[PDB]
């Protein structure tokens, strides 16, 4: 909202959680869930 | 002894100290950053002699500054030890002949280490063209010479300021840290009583937080700070407290939006004002905190610590209290007061060597932001020190530094005061500087504190006035780099040879005497009372032995270009400054002669001078030619010293340089064997001597105009050499490439007469407007022939191969004659810029005489247009039939206050005509005799010091005394004037006019050139208006306040034309040319264009402009 | 432009799927292209 | 010349005014210098 | 031999006015102009040189006198 | 980096030039850089072509290719008024 | 109230719609306004408008691009930030935040950044203009004339 968008947008990533192996295996697994539903 | 010509001295008083030299100030400062034997030899020289001196070379210390970097894991590092230097692999004239940079390659000594291995890797590695400074002090760059001006710069270090604020109604103090790159933190005590901290003035805040937040909690707060209620008001009104709490504050008041972090705020602040890297403070940045503070010992480099902060809140809440004399702390006595920003102690110069060595630190940090890139994405055991560093933002950065910065600017090169003025002048603008917008009326004035460190007399007159100053004539550079000056040192009354060099800071303590104090027999004051200046610049007084300081000169204030005109101090400082400002723009001539009258330190202003050809070694002339001098020395070496000979300066005018030295006459080291540029026997000679006529004429010298006779056109006495340059270059378009060449399409064979072979004009060929010089056929053009083209091609023939004439062809308004062609070819080894393939330039020389419009100059700031050449005849011829040169008004001098220069004339005409004055028994008769000033020949110059010239009294007696020329009778008064005739009517003027021998200045302002006029020219591209320039046949500028003119006359119809008809109405300006041309009326105008830009402009930000007349729409 | 005598001129109308209606004019000894640009929308 | 108007410019205008669509953002070819079709400088 | 020989306080007093004056004459002079360009087409509205001509001066010089001589008048539309 | 060089490669210079213009340009670039390291100084064109394997005149057009333009808007000094756009015909 | 009033009343007595204040199309400068000029040596020089559109077309297409297939909220909201910034840069390099620098220099001059001030086209190129058929050279008293 205010100058420097980079820094909005910085903080706009916010405190996403970092994936550990299994963790992103398994959203791979519920994309291809999805997908192929 | 026999180094300068003979110059009859009317000096009074001696000089103990010779002026040093005029090169200093860039050659020291330059060898100083390379770290040559020159420097090595001067800093042994001042460590024997005990004075201070930088150990530490300019790049040595840049080297040693970049510390062994290392990774995050801290494992591998790399170190540049060692730096050298290598011959240059092009000469100097090389260089300035073929656009080259005069350029050395740098070597530095690299080793890679990395702990973990064990492994070293010591190698030598390339850095760069490094660009070297000339002995003559100048940087050729790109074949031509630049040369870099010193800068004025506020001293890093404390400054502390003090204000009053009318709805306040009391005092606010103001505290400033400012350091030599880092941030800057703000200090103010009481704006509301209540004292408060500004970093980078971003929040609200107190003091106290930032003392909590530091290595101190409340309680050493409250017992060390105990004597100030101020302070504890403030301290009690905040609410926070704990070290923590505080720093969680400051990081959310200065970064608001994320949540706080210990690490992360201690970090912050930290590298905000604590990092050596962020915050390296200079040298002179911690001299000054430690000298203002009196931090005793605190560390000669480095980043500051709390501790300074605390001197600072000490100092501050001192100053608030109002005693001013208390203990520093962790220090000494010392004493407090605010200091303004205009004193000369708080400003420092950067010099070239430091201006250079922050754009290759600047490079340097660049290349190690690449390089610490480099590192984290390469793998070990795989890294050579030829690898992973990269030169390009060195070389970059050094590039961008001497091509388009404000402070490596053109050389001048009108004449050798031209030069040395630009090597001596000191800028304020440019980068890290203060601005022209953003300059006021307090930094332009002239402070007590620049006598002898910075000329209060020569500046530019625009603008800019007072932003750039010029060096004093005696002026020295400290090691940290404030401007020093000499002095001689006091004892008990008894003056002493011996000599102190003090900084704007010393001068204060101490009080200063004058060098026009009288003397008796021995070194002891004639007088007690003295008159002299104490800190602050206040000039009272002080009788008997109090001093104990003189000065060296009285020329110490003045700078090399102020000091040449003689009787200054008759002049008014308007009109010196004036003077001063036109002698650097005066042209030098076809044979110069050295001023009759004028002070005697000429000769150092142009031995000094680099272009004046000196004797490297001693020895003697073997033989002489007008292209070189060849001498033999004592040892038996063989050296010739080559001339340069008609060639082209900066400004155009030519650098001819002639030779005095007989065929077999002895030559000592630094005698000048052949003059340079508007130099006579060594012995610097800007203008000529003109007899001069103080009378009005008819009219034709009215409104400080000049008249002048024929006798200075025909004897060649006010003429210059004025070569131009002006090139053309042949390249492979998309069409194809021009060539050069002879077939000149559809022209007649007499154009073409004067061409060689290969499409050059011939050397020696007389050129005129309109003529051809090289002969360049353009490939190929758009070929759309209408049917009368094509119907007339058939009827008389046209060449097959289809080319446009767009070749090089002189100017409108200029004659020369060809002197030297440079033809530089693709083919050949000669480089050329990508896609030309042949370079052609052309040399024209032509000797311009003077004339009506041509500008005339004094030393004394008189100045004025030519506005008639008279007959020989028709001027006031003296009681022998002597015609005047020059006749000029004498209103000029009661109103411009200048009655120097009527000083001037009388001593030119007691020059001309010498004296004998031995035995009178008067005073002005024995101070001519113990001086040496009694037994002079006629011809010979004189000598006046800029403060210690002759008098009026001596003036006086010598025109009572002159010698007789014919039948015994001395031709001027007592009085000074003479019974002057005239030559239209032949009765005599009624009573006697004033007649002497003034020295008369060429202005490079002249009429040749400022001639320009316009029909129908080019045409600017993005509005139809006419372009602008002298080269570039535009039209003059019809402003806003000359259509407030035409409306105030009334003119509608003038002005409607002036603004539709001539410019910018595309369907008017051909319209109206053609029935000009036909002979018939001029139609009625259109629409300017530019408000069709307008309108097109204005509805592209989405605003509906539409013009509607009364019946509708347009 | 004195004399010149202008090539005649067919007026085409073109249509598009949103019923835009525009009228450009094409040359007679010129081919007539059944695919054309939208002078309104753009579209086919 | 009588009057000249001035005010907001609604889409509407804008598309009285514009001839076309600058769909592409490149101005002129790198080799045949000729401006390029349904960009910037679009002839 | 000149601008100055018409004197210029008779044109004042002969048109009572100044800009009146200027616009009068410059449009007179025009006439003249186009007069001397119609090429001997005989146009009857174009009126020539009333006072006797120089073989070569401006048209401006011709009404200007005409003026000064006071045989010629006009009145506003 | 697939992406974010052919984005680099197609958007950023006014004038457009292809992806494989670029990579070859800024290969040349790169080399001619390795080459300025290596040896100190300024190699010929002819030294650049014959170890790239592609004829002189090649790397002489791809080097004009290979520039820049400059903004109309350049101030020229210490003059405001007089802007770089009054010069050109 | 005031103020209020006295800027609403204008769309009341006026018959533009205030729909005009948000835009849905940039309307361009005929390309010779903002020209690419050919200079000697192969040198090219354009108008910062033409960056300034460039910058707006190819922002504009990427989120043309973003809304063609499914992206997520953030990207496609950061897109349309960064384009709505990119057109108030080219109506006003300057007035908000740090400006479109480009060369690193010196910000870029938009549309209103040259309808203003002494650069402008109102006080440069409009009330005073170059003319032809005149002349300049230095001055000299005459007193025969």
């Amino acid at each position: 909202a205010t100058a420097d968008p980079v820094k909005d947008y910085l903080k706009q990533i916010g405190k996403v959680p970092l994936l550990n192996a299994e963790q992103e295996v398994e959203l791979a697994k519920r994309i291809e869930a999805g997908l192929f539903a | 002894a026999s180094t300068a010509p003979l110059r009859i001295s009317f000096a009074k008083i001696k000089e103990p100290l010779e002026v040093p030299n005029l090169l200093a100030l860039q050659t020291e400062s330059f060898d100083w950053l390379l770290g040559n034997d020159a420097w090595k030899a001067r800093v042994e020289s001042a460590l024997e002699s005990g004075q201070d001196v930088p150990t530490k070379s300019g790049l040595e210390e840049i080297f040693e500054e970049i510390s062994p970097i290392e990774d995050f894991s801290g494992s591998m590092s790399l170190t540049f030890r060692d730096h050298r230097f290598e011959p240059p692999k092009n000469s100097i004239d090389e260089c300035k002949d073929r656009d080259f940079t005069y350029a050395a390659p740098l070597f530095v000594t690299a080793e890679f280490t990395n702990n973990e291995t064990g492994e070293i890797k010591s190698q030598t590695v390339f850095m760069g063209d490094f660009p070297l400074m000339t002995n003559k002090g100048t940087f050729v760059i790109n074949g031509t010479e630049r040369v870099v001006v010193s800068q004025l710069v506020r001293s890093p270090g404390v400054y502390f300021d003090s204000s009053i604020d009318k709805t306040s109604d009391k005092d606010i103090f103001s505290a400033k840290i400012i350091p030599s790159r880092g941030a800057w933190l703000e200090m103010e005590i009481d704006k509301r009583d209540m004292v408060g901290v500004r970093i980078d003035r971003k929040r609200k805040q107190s003091v106290t937080v930032l003392l909590k937040a530091l290595g101190w909690t409340t309680e050493q707060i409250l017992e060390e700070f105990g004597e100030y209620e101020s302070m504890r008001a403030t301290l009690e009104k905040d609410h926070t407290q704990g070290q923590d709490d505080a720093l969680l504050d400051i990081y959310r008041k200065l970064r608001p939006g994320e949540p706080p972090t210990r690490e992360a705020a201690q970090t912050l602040l930290e590298n905000l004002y604590f990092n050596p890297k962020r915050y390296d403070l200079a040298k002179v940045g911690r001299y000054k905190v430690n000298k203002k503070l009196g931090a005793d010992e605190p560390l000669d480099a480095g980043v500051l610590t709390t501790d300074d902060v605390i001197a600072t809140i000490k100092y501050l809440v001192k100053l608030h209290a109002g005693e001013t004399e208390t203990v520093g702390e962790s220090g000494r006595e010392i004493v407090v007061e605010t200091d303004d920003i205009d004193h000369f102690g708080n400003r420092r110069i950067r010099n070239v060597g430091e201006l250079i060595q922050n754009q290759v630190r600047t490079g340097l940090a660049r290349m190690e932001r690449v390089v610490r890139e480099r590192m984290t994405t390469q793998d070990v055991e795989a890294i050579t020190p030829q690898t992973l560093i990269n030169i390009r933002p060195v070389v970059a950065s050094i590039k961008e530094f001497f091509g388009t910065s404000q402070l490596s600017q053109f050389m001048d090169q009108n004449n050798p005061l031209s030069g040395l003025t630009h090597k001596r002048r000191l800028n304020a603008l440019g980068p890290g500087g203060l601005s022209r917008e953003r300059a006021g009326f307090e930094v332009r004035d002239v402070h007590p504190s620049h006598y002898g460190r910075m000329c209060p007399i020569e500046t530019p007159e625009g603008p800019n006035i007072g932003l750039i100053g010029s060096l004093a004539s005696y002026g020295r550079i400290n090691p940290f780099g404030f401007i020093e000056t000499p002095y001689r040192k006091v004892v008990e009354g008894q003056v002493t040879d011996d000599v102190d060099y003090l900084t704007a800071d010393e001068e204060d303590r101490f009080v200063i005497a004058q060098a026009n104090a009288a003397l008796g027999d021995d070194m002891r004051f004639a007088e007690a009372r003295v008159l002299v200046r104490r800190r602050g610049g206040e000039v009272d007084y002080v009788p008997g032995d109090d001093v104990d300081y003189m000065d060296v000169s009285p020329r110490q204030m003045v700078s090399v270009a102020t000091a040449m005109i003689p009787f200054l101090e008759h002049d008014d400082a308007n009109r010196a400054l004036m003077g001063a400002n036109m002698m650097r723009q005066a042209v030098p001539l076809i044979k110069s002669e050295s001023p009759l009258v004028g002070t005697g330190m000429e000769y150092r202003s142009a031995a000094d001078a680099g272009d004046v050809v000196k004797a490297e070694k001693a020895g003697v002339v073997q033989e002489v030619s007008a292209d070189y001098i060849t001498t033999t020395n004592d040892d038996g070496t063989y050296i010739t010293y080559r001339l340069a000979k008609f060639s082209r300066s900066n400004q155009g005018t030519s650098v001819n340089q002639k030779v005095i030295v007989a065929e077999g006459d002895r030559i000592i080291e630094g005698q000048v064997l052949a003059d340079g540029p508007a130099t006579e026997n060594g012995e610097m000679a800007l203008g000529k001597n003109l007899l001069v006529a103080f009378m009005p004429w008819e009219g034709h010298n009215y409104e400080d105009a000049i008249i002048l006779s024929q006798r200075l056109v025909q004897d060649d006495v006010l003429s210059s050499i004025h070569i131009e340059e002006h090139e053309v270059d042949a390249r492979d378009t998309k069409l194809g490439p021009e060539e050069i060449t002879r077939d000149i399409p559809n022209v007649s064979e007499e154009v073409l007469a004067d061409l060689d072979e290969r499409g050059i004009i011939r050397i020696g060929a007389e050129v005129v407007a309109g003529d051809i010089l090289v002969g360049k056929v353009t490939p190929k053009g758009e070929t759309e022939l209408t049917p009368e083209e094509r119907l007339l091609r058939a009827i008389f023939g046209e060449k097959a191969r289809e080319v446009r004439d767009t070749s090089l062809k002189v100017p409108h308004g200029e004659i020369g004659k060809v002197i030297g062609v440079r033809v530089f070819d693709r083919e050949e080894g000669d480089e050329l810029p990508p896609g030309v393939n042949q370079l052609v330039r052309v040399y024209v020389a032509q000797k311009r005489k003077i004339t009506d419009g041509d500008k005339l100059a004094g030393r004394h700031g008189n100045k004025g247009v030519i506005s008639k050449i008279n007959p020989i005849e028709d001027m006031p011829f003296l009681e022998d039939g002597t015609p005047v040169d020059i006749i000029l008004n004498p209103l000029a001098v009661p109103s411009r206050m200048n009655p120097g220069q009527v000083l001037e004339i009388h001593l030119g005409w007691l020059a001309s005509r010498g004296w004998d004055v031995s035995g009178l028994a008067e005073e002005w008769a024995q101070r001519l005799q113990v001086i040496g000033a009694d037994k002079v020949e006629p011809g010979t110059n004189v000598a006046t010091p800029v403060f210690d010239g002759a008098r009026e009294d001596e003036l006086a007696g010598l025109l009572q005394h002159t010698i007789p020329n014919r039948d015994g009778e001395r031709m001027v008064l007592p009085s000074g004037k003479a019974r002057l005739f005239d030559g239209r009517s032949g009765e005599p003027f009624p009573e006697p006019i004033s007649v002497g021998y003034m020295y008369i200045l060429k202005l490079h302002h002249l009429v040749d050139d400022k001639l320009h006029a316009r029909s129908t020219g080019p045409y600017s591209m993005i509005t139809q208006q006419p372009l602008g320039g002298k080269a570039q046949f535009g039209g003059q500028r019809f402003g806003e306040m000359e259509v407030w003119a035409l409306e105030a006359y009334g003119a509608a119809y003038a002005l409607q034309e002036l603004l539709t008809i001539k410019s910018d109405d595309v369907t008017g300006r051909v319209k109206v040319y053609e029935a000009i041309v036909k002979g018939e009326n001029i139609p009625e105008p259109g629409i300017p264009e530019s408000f069709k830009v307008l309108i097109k402009e204005m509805q592209s930000l989405c605003l509906n402009v539409e013009v509607l007349s009364s019946d509708g729409m347009s | 432009d004195r004399g010149i005598d202008l090539a005649p001129r067919q007026a085409v109308e073109y249509a598009c799927e949103k019923g835009h209606r525009f009228e450009m004019p094409f040359s007679v000894e010129a081919e007539i292209p059944p695919e054309w640009e939208c002078k309104v929308c753009g579209a086919q | 010349f009588d009057e000249l108007r001035i005010g907001l410019a609604t889409a509407d205008d804008i598309r009285q005014w514009s001839h076309g669509e600058v769909k592409k953002p490149e101005t002129i070819n790198y080799r045949t210098l000729k401006p390029e079709k349904d960009g910037l400088f679009c002839e | 031999e000149g601008i100055i020989n018409p004197p210029i306080d008779e044109l004042l007093e002969a048109t009572d006015s100044k800009y009146s004056l200027v616009i009068y004459a410059a449009k007179r002079a025009r006439q003249i102009n186009a007069y001397y360009s119609q090429l001997g087409e005989g146009l009857l509205e174009y009126v020539g040189p009333l006072v006797d001509t120089h073989v070569h001066e401006k048209p401006l010089s011709i009404a200007l006198r005409e003026i000064n001589a006071g045989l010629l008048t006009s009145e506003a539309i | 980096r697939q992406a974010i060089t052919r984005a680099m490669a197609d958007q950023a210079r006014t004038i457009r030039i292809p992806v494989h213009m670029v990579e070859v340009i800024n290969k040349l670039a790169r080399v001619q850089r390795q080459m300025l390291q290596d040896l100190g100084r300024e190699p010929t064109p002819e030294e650049l072509a014959k170890e790239l394997d592609m004829t002189p005149e090649k790397v002489i057009e791809v080097q004009k290719y290979g520039r820049e333009p400059i903004s109309l808007h350049t101030p020229l000094g210490e003059d405001g008024d007089s802007e770089f756009g009054d010069l050109i015909e | 109230a005031l103020k209020r009033l006295k800027v609403v009343s204008a769309f009341l007595q006026t018959s533009n719609s205030p729909k005009g204040m948000v835009l849905d199309c940039v309307p361009v400068i005929p390309p010779d306004l903002r020209p690419m000029v050919q200079l000697d040596g192969g040198r090219f020089a354009t108008s910062d408008l033409n960056d300034l559109y460039r910058r707006v077309i190819n922002r504009n297409n990427r989120l043309k691009r973003l809304l063609d297939l499914g992206a997520p909220e953030i990207i496609v909201n950061n897109e349309k930030r960064m384009l709505q910034e990119a057109v108030d840069a080219l109506f006003d390099n300057g007035r908000r935040g740090r400006p479109v620098t480009g060369p690193g220099n010196r910000p870029l001059k938009s549309l209103s950044d040259m309808l203003k001030g002494k650069q402008g086209r109102f006080r440069q190129n409009l009330l005073g203009k170059r003319v032809d058929y005149s002349a300049r050279s230095v001055i000299v008293v005459g007193p025969q004339l």
